RNA sequence: CAAGGAGGUAAAAAUGA
RNA sequence: CCGAGGGUAGGGCCCGUGACUGGGGCGAAGUCGUAACAAGGUAGCUGUACCGGAAGGUGCGGCUGGAUCACCUCCUU
RNA sequence: UGAAACUCAAAGGAAUUGACGGGGGCCCGCACAAGCGGUGGAGCAUGUGGUUUAAUUCGAAGCAACGCGAAGAACCUUAC
RNA sequence: AGCGCCGGCCAACUCCGUGCCAGCAGCCGCGGUAAUACGGAGGGCGCGAGCGUUACCCGGAUUCACUGGGCGUAAAGGGC
């Protein structure tokens, strides 16, 4: 499946918090306050100058573990968006956007996308009334996607849910705190997610 | 203000009695991503030398960029000695599709998005020549008119 | 040349040659060796390479490298022949397959034993 | 096949026992495969022109040589040590 | 003269090399002293009936012997081990 | 003052680790 | 009558193989000489002919992918 | 007219900096020529090679190693 | 949870063993005492119910050039 392990070790070697736990990232054992140089046993020594080879395979790895995700659905939704109409990356960055555990992350279901992809596949999440146990599932504008009812009463499902009473969720998102709902309105352009991913570089990195 | 990229840096050799007596060459390319790039060669004994004074040529040897959105204007197909580069405009959202050298050269003088290619010989150096001619020959619809308005 | 040229003569297709006619367009085929030594190699290289000459199943007999530390190779061997050449050893323009019929995988290796074959070795891990 | 030591050779061969062990390792792994085949093998051999022309030298390290001679039943070492 | 060795010689004398440091050396000097005095000298010289036509014996330790026999300006080893 | 076209040539001496 | 096929005789093309023999390439610092690169010690190369262990040498003609970079022999102050 | 097997990781063109020439122009040094005294021949000293030796400790190897490390080997030195 | 790789192309470095041996190998090439190139280990990179290898096709190959090549000396002007 996909990536089970380690994740300190992948923000670490990208040098960047890519923010993949949830409340221990924004804490000060972060690790990445404590030690921001690249894993492994020669992580003190000093950087050699990246190649251009290394900056894009740099760039489409920390976008790609940003989300979770593995290399041929990163992949196919990236000639997806190559043959679609509009901007290669804005779009790619909409499609990416648009997976049911990326949506229930978002709006504050779950501290993490892996555990928003927990909660999709174990079907405490609905879309539109009926259950969606699959994480890959597209969400189109429109959809509500709420959580299902036999699991409203769950201590981490409210835990997190009165973690996210007062937080604003995105332009492209409507949240309904108290009735465990939420909308997805449209689909994000890309001023609205300002994640540390140059957009161009993934694109001329595909392009062999 | 200005950032400066390393291309290619190589070893020559000069020969006397005695063995190889050695001096690096440098070149370098110069922009600030929004219109203006250029380009220098330097040689020195040593590299930290040879850069600087490869980024002083550079930042003489400068040229204009008539970027129109993200891109050139036109396509322009230059020969410089037996080395040749093509360029063509492409849309926003493709990126720089480019080698190494023109690479640099595009990126740092702002380009978003642009289709190359190069043909014959591919030397660093007289491709980069030829890419610098090929930006500077880049004109403009108002450039266009103002030498076919005859006055 | 001119147009009219192209268009009485023409152009001549790329016309590829294969590296591999004993394998007669197989990814890899069986063999029986009938000789099994040790060969030195070409111009800047020293060592003693161990080859097999194979007789197949396409009537071809023809040399193979054994890759690797140590074989259990003789005159009566059933072999696989996977195909790849030697750049010191001259007319060895085949490989021999490790891990199959009677060309056991090399004993102690653990770092790529998918080449050589080699089993996953399990000490407690 | 039989071996036969000069005092050259023989003096050089202890000269290398109590000094650099590797060495006469390296000297009986050439004379091993020399054993079996005299002008093939280990070692780099090649026939000596204009002095050791009759010899034949088999690199034992980058500047030392092992100088031998055979006939159909032995094999006489010349030197194994410096480069001739 | 010169140093001789058979084929059973050379490799048992080589079983001592990688076996034990004294026996070899010592050997050494036997050969040495062999050299200058061929037929008298150091750990028993001997020459031997019956089994031996001709050839010569001498010491390292009572449980193995040193076998030789000598010619012009040559030196033949037979043996580097134990009696039979 | 200044040059070009024309023409008579060293010997006997080989090798490279 | 035609007719599958079988039999006899004679040809054409292709393939495997053969005592021996001819050159090629590889392993190659074996032996012999010094042909070419410096006027490479006879400028070199070439077509052709003859000869010679061998590179090669020579005859005739051709080419510059060589040479008027010093005294001195034929014609000018 | 005109291939193939096989083999090689190059084969090449112009140009650069050197080095070399039994190529040239100009010019030096006891380099030659002019001149004096020598070595190589004898005896002995000292160093080296070789050989011998228990051991003849080790190094230096064309110029630019060879009365050179020794501007002091009877036991000391001294490593054999 | 496995597989490939960690000299350069090509993302990823240290120690030990070995020592022109054993071996690696697509090219350049590496190995004759500290080998980031062999073998192992630690660590790392790339993918992941897969990962590598071989065989074949297209690409890179504007090295058959219509788009899109050349012919004084690099292969190439027919002797006229
Ligand atoms: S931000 Fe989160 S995932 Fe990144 S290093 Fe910190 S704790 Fe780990
Ligand atoms: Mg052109
Ligand atoms: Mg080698
Ligand atoms: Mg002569
Ligand atoms: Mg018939
Ligand atoms: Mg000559
Ligand atoms: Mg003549
Ligand atoms: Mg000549
Ligand atoms: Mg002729
Ligand atoms: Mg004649
Ligand atoms: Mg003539
Ligand atoms: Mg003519
Ligand atoms: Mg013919
Ligand atoms: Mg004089
Ligand atoms: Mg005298
Ligand atoms: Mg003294
Ligand atoms: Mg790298
Ligand atoms: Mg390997
Ligand atoms: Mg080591
Ligand atoms: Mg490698
Ligand atoms: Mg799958
Ligand atoms: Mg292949
Ligand atoms: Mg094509
Ligand atoms: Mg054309
Ligand atoms: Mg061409
Ligand atoms: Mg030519
Ligand atoms: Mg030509
Ligand atoms: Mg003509
Ligand atoms: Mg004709």
């Amino acid at each position: 499946g996909r990536y089970i392990g380690p994740v300190c070790r992948l923000c670490r070697r990208e040098g960047v918090k890519l923010y993949l736990k949830g409340e221990r990232c924004y804490s000060p054992k972060c690790a990445m306050e404590r030690r921001p140089y690249p894993p492994g046993q020669h992580g003190q020594k000093r950087a050699r100058r990246p190649s251009d080879y290394a900056v894009r395979l740099r760039e489409k790895q920390k976008l790609r573990r940003i989300y979770g995700i593995s290399e041929r659905q990163f992949r196919n939704l990236f000639e997806e968006a190559s043959k679609k109409k509009g901007v290669t990356g804005s779009v790619f960055l909409g499609l990416l956007e648009s997976r049911l555990d990326n949506v229930v992350y978002r709006l504050g279901f779950a501290v993490s996308r892996r555990q928003a992809r927990q909660l999709v596949r174990h079907g405490h999440i609905t879309v539109n009334g009926r259950r969606v146990d699959l994480p890959s599932y597209r969400v189109r504008p429109g959809d509500e996607i709420a959580v299902a009812e036999k699991s409203r009463n769950l201590e981490l499902i409210r835990q997190n849910l009165e973690a996210m009473k007062g937080r604003k969720v995105g332009p492209w998102l409507s949240l309904d705190v108290e009735g465990m709902k939420g909308k997805f309105l449209r689909l994000p352009d890309r001023e609205d997610l300002a994640l540390p991913v140059n957009e161009q570089l993934v694109i001329e990195f595909y392009s062999r | 203000d200005f950032e400066e990229k390393m291309i290619l840096i190589r070893r020559t050799a000069r020969m006397q009695a005695g063995g190889r007596r050695f001096r690096f060459g440098a070149l370098v390319v110069v922009g600030d991503r929004q219109g203006r790039v250029g380009l220098g060669f330097g040689k020195a004994p040593e590299v930290p030398l040879a850069v600087q004074k490869a980024g002083y040529y550079a930042r003489r040897n400068m040229v204009e960029v008539p970027l129109q959105n993200g891109t050139i204007p036109h396509e322009i197909e230059v020969e410089f000695g037996a080395s040749k580069i093509v360029l063509k405009p492409a849309a926003p959202g493709t990126g720089v599709i480019a080698g190494a050298v023109p690479r640099a050269i595009l990126e740092l003088a702002g380009v978003t998005d642009i289709l190359t290619k190069e043909l014959g010989s591919r030397n660093p150096i007289n491709i980069a020549y030829a890419t610098m001619e090929a930006l500077r020959q880049l004109r403009t619809k108002a450039d266009v008119e103002r030498l076919r308005k005859g006055e | 040349p001119t147009i009219n040229q192209l268009v009485r003569k023409g152009r001549e297709k790329v016309r590829k040659k294969s590296k591999v006619p004993a394998l007669k367009g197989a990814p890899f085929r069986r063999g029986v060796c009938t000789v099994v030594r040790t060969v030195t190699p070409k111009k800047p290289n020293s060592a003693l390479r161990k080859v097999a000459k194979v007789r197949l199943t396409s009537g071809y007999e023809v040399t193979a490298y054994i890759p690797g530390e140590g074989h259990n190779l003789q005159e009566h061997s059933v072999v696989l022949i996977r195909g790849g050449r030697v750049k010191d050893l001259p007319g060895v323009r085949y490989h021999i397959v490790r891990g199959v019929y009677d060309a056991a995988g090399v004993k102690d290796r653990k770092k790529s034993r998918s080449k050589y074959g080699t089993k996953k070795p399990k000490e407690a891990a | 096949m039989k071996l036969i030591w000069s005092e050259e050779s023989w003096d050089d061969y202890l000269y290398w026992q109590e000094t650099d062990k590797r060495i006469v390792k390296k000297i009986n792994e050439l004379i091993k495969d020399t054993r079996r085949t005299p002008f093939e093998g280990k070692g780099k051999p090649e026939p000596l022109k204009h002095n050791l022309s009759g010899f034949w030298s088999r690199r034992i390290t980058e500047e030392h040589r092992l100088v031998y001679a055979v006939t159909d039943d032995s094999l006489l070492i010349a030197a194994c040590r410096y480069h001739y």
